[PDB]
């Protein structure tokens, strides 16, 4: 039993974060991590060696951007974390990841290991009360009201598209290619 | 050559029936699968049952 679950979009370009009931999620940041290249000399200089979100937007040129998530796929899980750890910070939600449960929304025919890597974070550096993964396929169409219908879903990451009928998506039918808006 | 015309016609259309029938109405009755081409997944059905009356509202 919780107050109000938060829904985490972890979207290939950028990751949105917001509450259920909410009309547009309210925190929308870039999923990379980027560390500074330049040497610190000068004391009262900008510290820490991460920087995620407008912090990393404002002083891009100082940062090294990597993305540790690649067509759909998290390379390095230890940046991953960190950004999961940025959606509970100060400048997004400031929420206790304990109290509030999750709703993750990953891409489809993703390995079995990623989930299962993905669902050990949440329960054990976390402690989330619940976590419930959803297909992106079946939520956009959720979002625009038709229960059957073929979503062309066209991300950074990858592009797919899923037949859904009633709700339900045909295992067979889903086609979906590396190509994408990177 | 008439009688000859009429019953290989007639036989003919019996054995098209046999093809028909297995396609149209004997599947129209009772599908091999459903509309997805996948067995029902009967644990799925249970819990599933109750998430789709709600998200298909
Ligand atoms: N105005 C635009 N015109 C064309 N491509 C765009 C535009 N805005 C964003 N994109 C592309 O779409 C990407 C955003 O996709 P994203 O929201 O991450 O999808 P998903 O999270 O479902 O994978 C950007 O990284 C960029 O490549």
């Amino acid at each position: 039993i919780a107050n109000q679950p938060v829904v985490i979009d972890n979207g290939s370009g950028v990751i949105k974060a917001g509450f259920a009931g909410d009309q547009i999620p309210k925190y929308c940041f870039p999923n990379y991590v980027g560390r500074p290249k330049h040497v610190r000399v000068m004391a009262g200089a900008l510290e820490g060696d991460i920087f995620i979100g407008p912090k990393a937007e404002e002083h891009r040129g100082l940062l090294s951007i990597r993305y540790p998530m690649e067509h759909g796929i998290v390379k390095d899980w230890n940046d991953m974390e960190r950004i999961w750890q940025y959606v509970y910070s100060k400048d997004q939600l400031q929420t206790f990841s304990e109290e509030h449960p999750v709703l993750l929304t990953e891409a489809p025919l993703n390995p079995r290991k990623n989930r299962e890597r993905a669902a050990e974070v949440f329960f054990e550096t976390f402690n989330v009360p619940a976590l419930f993964i959803s297909m992106q396929a079946v939520l956009s169409l959720y979002a625009t009201g038709r229960t059957t219908g073929v979503v062309l879903d066209s991300g950074d990451g990858v592009t797919h598209a899923v037949p859904i009928y009633e709700g339900f998506a045909m295992p067979h039918s889903i086609m979906r290619i590396d190509i994408a808006g990177r | 050559k008439i009688i000859e015309n009429a019953e290989n016609e007639y036989q003919t259309a019996i054995s098209e029936n046999y093809q028909t029938m297995s396609d149209t109405t004997f599947k129209a009755l009772r599908r091999q699968l459903p509309v997805t081409r996948t067995k029902i997944d009967w644990n799925k059905i249970l819990s599933y049952k109750i998430g789709k009356e709600m998200q298909n509202a």
